[PDB]
């Protein structure tokens, strides 16, 4: 009952729209209390947004024609509502960061272009807000998990290259819209795009015949990016994958090299404060 | 700049002498051409020579038809027409019988020209012929019993000459005498004449009928219905056509009362029955002239109905009141008591209004107002008379049915009958002159002398049944008219044989099954071979074969259990040859017994260069089957032979289970070389794929004829000016 | 190619056979090549072919069967019987889907289901040809 599904989604869109309108009607800056509900609000919005997409209907063009004839695309206005709500919300983006980093990724890597084109400036807005918050130091603590979630998204099978080109064009435009921080923003975004094409090559070659050299170059590039950004979680998991693949190809010298990399990026502190270095396959004491 | 055409080549032949070449210009007058010919050939007496065409026409050169002259055409010189006429006249009274025979034959053969006929008649030829015919009555009697065949042939030629002269109309109408009519009558009276003589006599009779009307009365004075029926007994179709045409001529310019009288004579002799048992049951080459005979006899029946239906039935006729009273008595003896027959007219008016308020009649004071419009007029009255006479059970059922209509959709019988009569008159083209080219014939008109009434009865019964099934309303009059027109056209196109069989076939016909089967047969024939249809499918074959080869490669990728050679002494017989997902290398070798199928792993021989494979030999050319020691293969596996030849010294010979997968494997091997398929399975799939695709694409042309000739290319403006913006 | 006028009485652009390659945009057109034409000319029609709706194709008037019928066949009284030609157009959509159905049914061998699908589609096209013209009672 796909017609039932789409009517249900249409009424869900109506309900979300009226929720947004009542929130704008009585939950402005004066209602600065209990602002945590917006986290679940946007989580629900993104979960609703992440289905019935282009690839769902891509099996036959007739389905796309009929859906745009009777209802039209809904994810577009979903993104429009999300972006206008983010614009009109306020300067309280600091508390959103650790929660908003994940969900915005799915709309970030959308197969379409126009909605992503209109949605891109939210990244510039959040970057400038993050600088305003973190001028008393650095602001890597967004790009770290941004890269983490981008890697997860590409591992889910949603990477693209002309989208990378569009991203680079838009971020160059936004850096030209900005000041000396444009240099740091653009170099970090260049790192992001290089890592994205890295994972694009990884995914487009993991399905083709095995070659075992381009994947190695891509993985060592991700390791370089992670050690450049002072991030080890994705770095340690990817060197684990490297070690597994090298066990598959009985190459002990590179395995020893990667083990030395892990050892040198592992401190002598004996208290497992950060549990990311452990393995989630089993559950025991796991003392370091 | 076209080259000049003033120079032409033409050879003028002679009887017994070879031709001579000269250039002839048709623009100049014939006198100048003759003078130039005489000057060139040094021939005197230019007025004693002429020109003629040596083609099949064998005609002389005429001012109106001289364009038939073409270069490289045989032309022979002949004697001048004046000399030919003079010698024919001299040999008319010659002493040689053979000379007379050949002269008359030549004159009859060469009597197809009008101007030369005028020239011949200018010499009092008609008067001489009339005098020799009048004086020759007793002259040929002595030698009639000796040379009847030749005399009859010459008489037939003379009759043909007279017929063509009459067709040209050169002979005056007043010049005709009663002597010719008497001679024709005497020829008819003879019982020892041939069929050809009879055909010529009947043609003369019909021509004379076409000439005037009093001569038609004179010939009808010697016409009996009992002599033209033996003519039908002859199985020849041409004599039947001639006799029927003369019969129609009897109905052309005769009084309508005499038309009815002779129609009654035909009915009492039951001519249509013997016609059915003679010409209808004949399965010979039916003539288009016979089709014209059928059409004109149909028109004659229509006129014999019209001359009695064209008149208006006076509503003031008390005899008409009594007739309709008896008709409604014998029709409505369920609601009307039998006692009103001897009753008064007040009960008559009460019955009128009570039985016409349920039959869709507005006026109840003057019920005969609807009888002043013809067609049909009184024809519906005769139809209801016949219904009461023969269909009394159905008549009573209809009477009790129409009055019982509780759907408020009672059909007015009079209006429906008038509409159906108008539609029949329109479709049958009543009131128009006979066509000179159309030859449509309906063999159902000869089943009965009243065949039109029977056809109308069948039509109205079918319409009543169809309306009862549909239970139609007042909003589909156009639908009713179109459906009845289409069903009548479909019934007439079937050429029925008998009324009962025709009525049965009316219901037996499916819902346009004939059209669908004809379309399917035409499509199949076009797919087999056609100029404007067959090229369409073979023009576009880039994707079907590519996807077929892709499917074969996928079959190679999935793979199955293969077989080895000479597995007799502790040797495995099941293994796998799996194609790589890159479709470049083959994984194969000696494997174990795996009932499940292929085991995904690296086999013994993991490499098979496909870029160096020469070909795959199929049949008895396999080197492994040519063993002369102990590894000889069975004769029953000859259809399972295929070897991938490579390195010119080693062979990889595989064994197939049966024929279909052997063909699949050879198709895959040939697709690897980018060649055609060699599988019975593929050809089975090849035909249905193209057929299914064409079946899918023919939807747009449904209900539309597809022209065969390429459509023309109308001119287009040179400029690309867009009044309406693109995109 | 001038004097092109917007029109909506040509949504059913009927081809004849493989059109000549005199025009570069034009190829060997198939039988069921409906052109959604948006421009009008006396003897030529250029519009979007169904195979490539983003590519224009100029088709002569003699190559186009005049079809004033639109998608809605009741506004212009095109229906032989009201409320039936929507069925024929949804059946055309169903067959355009059958296209990709058979295009995909060969990648994976579904021989029993494929054969029964063939029989069903054969009956379907038989019934479509039978009801190409509506001349039967409503039942």
């Amino acid at each position: 009952w796909m017609v039932m599904n789409m009517t249900q989604n249409r009424v869900f869109l109506r309900a979300i729209n009226q929720f947004a309108e009542v929130l704008t009607r009585f939950f402005m800056d004066q209602a600065s209390f209990e602002l945590q509900l917006w986290n679940n609000y946007f989580h629900l919005a993104v979960a609703f947004l992440t289905h019935e997409s282009l690839q769902l209907e891509t099996f036959s063009q007739a389905k796309r024609n009929k859906i745009v004839k009777k209802y039209g695309d809904m994810r577009k206005e979903i993104g429009f509502r999300i972006r206008d709500m983010w614009y009109n919300l306020g300067p309280h983006k600091i508390k959103f960061i650790p929660s908003m980093v994940g969900p915005i990724l799915e709309v970030t890597l959308t197969p379409e272009v126009e909605l992503r084109k209109a949605t891109i400036p939210i990244f510039f807005d959040m970057m400038q807000c993050e600088f305003n918050f973190s001028g008393n130091g650095n602001f890597h603590m967004f790009e770290n998990e941004l890269i983490t979630k981008l890697d997860q998204e590409v591992e889910g099978g949603r990477g693209d290259e002309q989208y990378k080109v569009l991203l680079e064009k838009l971020l160059l435009e936004h850096c030209r819209k900005h000041k000396y921080l444009s240099s740091s923003g653009e170099v970090f975004a260049l790192l992001v795009s290089s890592l994205l094409e890295n994972l694009l090559d990884y995914r487009t070659i993991i399905m083709q015949d095995e070659s075992k050299e381009n994947r190695m170059s891509c993985t060592v590039n991700v390791l370089n990016f992670y050690k450049e950004k002072k991030r080890e979680d994705i770095y340690i998991r990817y060197l684990y994958k490297l070690r597994d693949l090298h066990r598959d190809c009985e190459n002990y010298t590179e395995a020893a090299y990667t083990l030395l990399l892990h050892a040198e990026l592992l401190q002598w502190s004996d208290k497992p404060c950060v549990p990311h270095l452990l393995q989630r396959d089993s559950y025991y004491v796991y003392t370091q | 700049m076209p080259p000049p055409a003033d120079i032409v080549k033409v050879a003028i032949e002679w009887p017994g002498a070879y031709p001579k070449l000269m250039e002839i210009d048709q623009k100049k007058p014939l006198s100048a051409i003759i003078k130039e010919v005489c000057d060139g050939w040094s021939l005197a007496n230019h007025e004693y020579f002429a020109l003629q065409h040596a083609d099949s026409s064998n005609f002389y050169i005429t001012e109106k038809n001289r364009n038939e002259i073409k270069n490289g055409t045989i032309l022979r010189l002949t004697t001048s027409p004046a000399q030919n006429a003079q010698q024919l006249h001299e040999r008319i009274q010659s002493s040689s019988m053979d000379a007379k025979l050949e002269a008359l034959k030549d004159l009859a053969s060469l009597s197809r020209d009008v101007t030369f006929a005028q020239e011949f008649i200018n010499l009092d030829g008609i008067s001489l012929l009339t005098q020799m015919v009048e004086s020759g009555t007793e002259r040929y009697q002595k030698l009639q019993k000796i040379m009847k065949p030749c005399f009859g042939d010459m008489l037939s030629f003379t009759l043909t000459a007279f017929v063509e002269l009459m067709d040209h109309g050169i002979v005056s109408w007043d010049t005709f005498s009663v002597a010719f009519i008497k001679k024709i009558a005497s020829f008819v009276n003879k019982s020892a004449i041939d069929i050809s003589i009879l055909q010529r006599s009947l043609a003369i009779l019909e021509s004379m009928v076409l000439n005037s009307h009093d001569l038609y009365q004179k010939v009808a004075q010697e016409i009996t219905i009992g002599q033209l029926i033996p003519h039908l007994q002859g199985s020849d179709q041409e004599i039947q056509t001639y006799t029927i045409a003369v019969i129609n001529a009897l109905f052309l310019k005769a009084p309508d009362e005499r038309r009815q009288e002779m129609a009654n004579i035909l009915a009492q002799k039951q001519l249509r029955s013997i016609i059915l048992t003679h010409v209808i049951r004949a399965q010979r080459a039916i003539n288009n002239e016979m089709a014209h005979q059928l059409y004109v006899l149909q028109v004659l029946t229509f006129n014999l109905l019209e001359d009695r239906m064209m008149t208006k039935m006076d509503p003031q006729d008390q005899a008409q009141r009594d007739i309709i009273f008896e008709l409604r008595r014998i029709a409505f003896d369920a609601e009307s008591e039998p006692n009103n027959s001897s009753g008064s007219m007040e009960k008559r008016k009460s019955m009128y209004t009570r039985d016409y308020k349920k039959l869709g009649f507005i006026n109840h004071v003057n019920p005969a107002m609807d009888f002043t419009q013809t067609p049909p007029g009184m024809l519906a009255l005769d139809n209801m008379l016949y219904f009461a006479k023969h269909h009394q059970d159905a008549y009573i059922r209809i009477v009790l049915e129409n009055s019982s209509r509780e759907d408020k959709h009672e059909c007015p019988f009079g209006r429906s009958s008038i509409e159906l009569t108008k539609m029949l008159c329109e479709i049958l083209k009543v009131g128009e002159l006979p066509s000179e080219t159309c030859n449509d014939f309906h063999p159902m008109f000869f089943t009965h002398d009243r065949s039109f009434e029977e056809f109308f009865c069948i039509c109205i019964q079918l319409l009543n049944k169809t309306w009862k099934e549909m239970r139609a309303t007042s909003e589909d009059f156009n639908k009713v008219m179109q459906v009845v027109k289409e069903q009548v056209m479909r019934a007439l196109t079937t050429k029925p044989s008998s009324l009962d069989q025709f009525k049965s076939k009316l219901q037996n016909l499916s819902y346009t099954e004939i059209l669908k089967i004809r379309q399917s047969e035409r499509m199949n024939q076009e797919d087999f071979q056609s100029r404007p249809i067959l090229e369409l499918k073979e023009k576009i074959q880039p994707e079907i074969l590519e996807l077929i080869k892709q499917q074969r490669l996928n079959r190679l990728v999935e793979g199955t259990c293969f077989r080895k050679l000479n597995a007799r002494r502790r040797q495995d017989k099941f293994w796998y040859c799996r194609l790589s997902p890159n479709h470049k290398v083959l994984h194969y070798g000696d494997l174990e017994e795996s009932p499940q199928g292929e085991v995904p792993h690296d086999s013994l021989q993991d490499k098979l260069p496909v870029a160096d494979i020469k070909a795959v030999v199929t049949g008895k050319d396999c080197p492994h089957m040519k063993e002369k020691g102990a590894l000889k293969q069975n004769k029953e596996v000859l259809e399972l032979a295929f070897s991938i030849l490579y390195d010119s010294n080693c062979q990889l010979n595989f064994i197939a289970p049966d024929k279909h997968e052997y063909c699949i494997w050879t198709d895959g091997l040939n697709a690897l070389l980018g060649k055609d398929m060699m599988s019975d399975l593929t050809r089975n799939d090849l035909d249905t794929l193209l057929s299914m695709e064409i079946k899918l694409r023919l939807l747009d042309l449904e209900n539309i004829q597809i022209p065969d000739a390429p459509p023309p290319i109308p001119k287009e403006p040179s400029n690309y000016d867009f009044v309406y913006d693109c995109n | 190619m001038a004097r092109w006028i917007p029109t909506k009485r040509q949504k059913y652009g009927v081809a004849i056979y493989n059109y000549n390659a005199s025009q570069d945009v034009e190829l060997s057109l198939q039988i069921g090549d409906t052109v959604h034409i948006l421009e009008m000319y006396e003897g030529w029609y250029r519009g979007y072919t169904l195979q490539n709706k983003s590519k224009k194709g100029i088709f002569p008037e003699t190559y186009i069967h005049l079809k004033e019928a639109t998608v809605e066949d009741l506004g212009q009284h095109e229906t032989v019987i009201p409320g039936e030609l929507p069925l024929v157009q949804e059946l055309t959509s169903t067959l355009r889907e059958w296209a990709v159905i058979w295009r995909k049914l060969y990648v994976n061998n579904k021989l029993t289901l494929f054969r029964q699908l063939q029989q069903m589609t054969y009956s379907l096209i038989e019934w479509r040809s039978q009801i190409l013209s509506g001349t039967l009672p409503k039942d």
